[PDB]
C-alpha cells in the first residue's frame, strides 16, 4: 500500500506561518516526485509545489514564490511545506500526492495522494463544540443524531458508537453560523424496535481544541 | 523547430548539453519522447542522477561524456515510429531552473 | 498560466447514461492531461493521464481522447458511485493547473423525504440557545423546501440547512434544517412546525412537536 499521510494542518493566523508534513510509506520514497496540491473548501484544485526525488530541485505556483519552501527528508520519507506569510485564502486542505503508476509515462499526473490537512488562516479563537442530543422522540425507523454546536476552526469528526455504527449515518457539512462559529449535525436513522436494546453514543473529536465528546443519545 | 534527421536504419544523434557547477558535480537529467512537460520527461527513455544513468534501454544512450555534460543521445536503429520531439531535461537544483530542451527529431 | 475550462461545470445523467466531460485549454497541452474524480471529502482519484491512458483499476467504461487545446472524459454506462466532482489537468507547462470542475449527479427515479423534527434538547436550553432541528433523509431530486412555523407564523431569517453529497449507492440526498432561536424566543410560543414541499410529496409533509411534551 503506497501511503502519504500529512500532518501540521491547524489554525494560523494571517501572516503567520506553518509547516505541513506528508509521511510516505510502502514505496522508495527519494525517487519520486512529489507534490503539495490544495483545495479550499468548496472549491477547486490548485497545484502549489513540487519536488525532485533528490530534493535538491523546488518549484512552486506564483502565488507560492516567496511564501512557500517545499523540502524533503528522504531519510525519514517525509515531505515539509513551509508555509509563510499566510493569508486567509490560503486556508485550503493541503494535500501531498506524487507520480508513481504514472511517473514512467507522465510525472504530475497523481495516481498517489494523501488524506489532506486542513490549513485555516483566521485571526479567530479556537473553540471547542457543544454537543447536544438530537433525541427521537415521536414508525419503524428512528431517527436520532447529535447537534455539534459552535466550534471553530474545522475541522470535527463524528463516528457512532465508537465506528462500530456506520449504517444509515448522515453527519452533515457544517455550516458557518453568523457568530463566525461552525455548527453540524450528524443524524442516524435505526430500527425503533433497537431503541430499548442498542445504546448509541456520538463520538466528536474536535482536535483543534482537544475536545472528544462521547454523547449518549436517549429517547 | 531545428530538424535533426536521419534514415531508417541508422542511429540518430541528439545534441544535448548542461554545464557542470564543477566537474564530477553532475545534475539528474532525462530524456523522454515527447515535448518536455511541466515535470522531468514524458515516456523517458533514459535518466541519470547525480552518480550515473539509473533508467534505460537498448535503443537509447548517452552517445558523449556526460561526466562534462555531454547528455547527448543516440537512438539505435531507426524507424519512423521514432520520429518526433525528444525532450531533454537539466534537473538543475533550486528553485525553477529546469534546462528544457525539445530537439525534433525527422526519420526520412 | 493555462487556464483549463471544462463543460459542462454541471451534469445530471441517469444509470446507463453515455456522459462526456470536455476540457479546453488555452494553451496547446499535447497529450498532457490528466482526468480525476473526487468524491466528498475524499483526495482526488485518477481516473485518466496522458490524455488516454487508464490508471490500473479504473473501468474501461471510463476513456479519454483528444489533444492539443480539447480534451474528452467519457463515462459510457453511467453507474451511481460515478457521482463526484471531475477535474482535468493540464501537464504541458508550469504551473499545474485543474479545470473548474464538472459535478456530475445521478438522475433517478423521485423518492420522497423522509422528516423528523427534533426538539432543542434541555442541554442546549441551560445555555440559552434552542436550535430545532429538521432531519429531511434519503429523498430525490435535491430540491426541497423547507418552511419553519412557530405558533404557524412562517419563519425567517432564523433557519440553516445543509445537505448531504448525493449518496453513491441510491443517490439520494438528506438535508438538516436547523431553526434557531433563544431560549427566551423558544419559551413564548408552542408550535414548532417543519413543513416540507418536496417532487415526491403530493402535499407538504409537517412534522411538528409542542414545546414541553414527552
Ligand atoms: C540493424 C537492426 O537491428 N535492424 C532491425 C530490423 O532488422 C528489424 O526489422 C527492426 C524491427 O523493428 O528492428 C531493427
Amino acid at each position: 500500500e503506497v501511503q502519504l499521510l500529512e500532518s501540521g494542518g491547524g489554525l494560523v493566523q494571517p501572516g503567520g506561518s506553518l509547516r505541513l508534513s506528508c509521511a510516505a510509506s510502502g514505496f522508495t520514497f527519494s525517487s519520486y516526485h512529489m507534490s503539495w496540491v490544495r483545495q479550499a473548501p468548496g472549491k477547486g484544485l490548485e497545484w502549489v509545489s513540487a519536488i525532485s526525488g533528490s530534493g535538491r530541485s523546488y518549484y512552486y505556483k506564483d502565488s507560492f514564490f516567496g511564501r512557500f519552501t517545499i523540502s524533503r527528508d528522504n531519510s525519514k520519507n517525509t515531505l515539509y511545506l513551509q508555509m509563510n506569510s499566510l493569508r486567509a485564502e490560503d486556508t485550503a486542505v493541503y494535500y501531498c500526492a506524487t507520480s508513481w503508476e504514472t511517473a514512467r509515462i507522465l510525472p504530475g499526473a497523481f495516481d498517489i495522494w494523501g488524506r489532506g490537512t486542513l490549513v485555516t488562516v483566521s485571526s479567530a479563537s479556537t473553540k471547542g463544540p457543544s454537543v447536544f442530543p438530537l433525541a427521537p422522540s415521536s414508525g419503524g425507523t428512528a431517527a436520532l443524531g447529535c447537534l455539534v454546536k459552535d466550534y471553530f476552526p474545522e475541522p470535527v469528526t463524528v463516528s457512532w458508537n465508537s465506528g462500530a455504527l456506520t449504517s444509515g449515518v448522515h453527519t452533515f457539512p457544517a455550516v458557518l453560523q453568523s457568530s463566525g462559529l461552525y455548527s453540524l449535525s450528524s443524524v442516524v436513522t435505526v430500527p425503533s424496535s433497537s431503541l430499548g436494546t442498542q445504546t448509541y453514543i456520538c463520538n466528536v473529536n474536535h482536535k483543534p481544541s482537544n475536545t472528544k465528546v462521547d454523547k449518549r443519545v436517549e429517547p | 523547430e531545428v530538424e535533426y534527421r536521419a534514415e531508417v536504419g541508422q542511429n540518430a544523434y541528439l545534441p544535448c548539453f548542461y554545464t557542470p557547477a564543477a566537474p564530477g558535480n553532475l545534475v539528474p537529467v532525462c530524456w523522454g519522447k515527447g515535448a518536455c512537460p511541466v515535470f522531468e520527461c514524458g515516456n523517458v527513455v533514459l535518466r541519470t542522477d547525480e552518480r550515473d544513468v539509473n533508467y534505460w534501454t537498448s535503443r537509447y544512450w548517452l552517445n558523449g561524456d556526460f561526466r562534462k555534460g555531454d547528455v547527448s543521445l543516440t537512438i539505435e536503429n531507426v524507424t519512423l515510429a521514432d520520429s518526433g520531439i525528444y525532450c531533454c531535461r537539466i534537473q538543475i537544483p533550486g528553485i525553477m531552473n529546469d534546462e528544457k530542451f525539445n530537439l525534433k527529431l525527422v526519420i526520412k | 498560466d493555462i487556464q483549463l475550462t471544462q463543460s459542462p461545470s454541471f451534469l445530471s445523467a441517469s444509470v446507463g447514461d453515455r456522459v462526456t466531460i470536455t476540457c479546453r485549454t488555452s494553451q496547446d497541452t499535447n497529450s498532457y492531461l490528466a482526468w480525476y474524480q473526487q468524491k466528498p471529502g475524499k483526495a482526488p482519484k485518477l481516473l485518466i493521464y496522458a490524455a488516454s491512458v487508464l490508471l490500473s483499476g479504473v473501468p474501461s467504461r471510463f476513456s479519454g481522447s483528444g489533444s492539443g487545446t480539447e480534451f474528452t472524459l467519457t463515462i459510457s454506462s453511467l453507474q451511481p458511485e460515478d457521482f463526484a466532482t471531475y477535474y482535468c489537468q493540464q501537464l504541458a507547462s508550469s504551473p499545474i493547473t485543474f479545470g473548474q470542475g464538472t459535478r456530475l449527479e445521478i438522475k433517478r427515479t423521485v423518492a420522497a423525504p423522509s422528516v423528523f423534527i427534533f426538539p432543542p434538547s434541555d442541554e442546549q436550553l441551560k445555555s440559552g440557545t434552542a436550535s430545532v432541528v429538521c432531519l429531511l433523509n434519503n429523498f430525490y431530486p435535491r430540491e426541497a423546501k423547507v418552511q419553519w412555523k412557530v405558533d404557524n407564523a412562517l419563519q425567517s431569517g432564523n433557519s440553516q440547512e445543509s445537505v448531504t453529497e448525493q449518496d453513491s449507492k441510491d443517490s439520494t440526498y438528506s438535508l438538516s434544517s436547523t431553526l434557531t432561536l433563544s431560549k427566551a424566543d423558544y419559551e413564548k410560543h408552542k408550535v414548532y412546525a417543519c413543513e416540507v414541499t418536496h417532487q415526491g410529496l403530493s402535499s407538504p409533509v409537517t412534522k411538528s412537536f409542542n414545546r414541553g411534551e414527552c
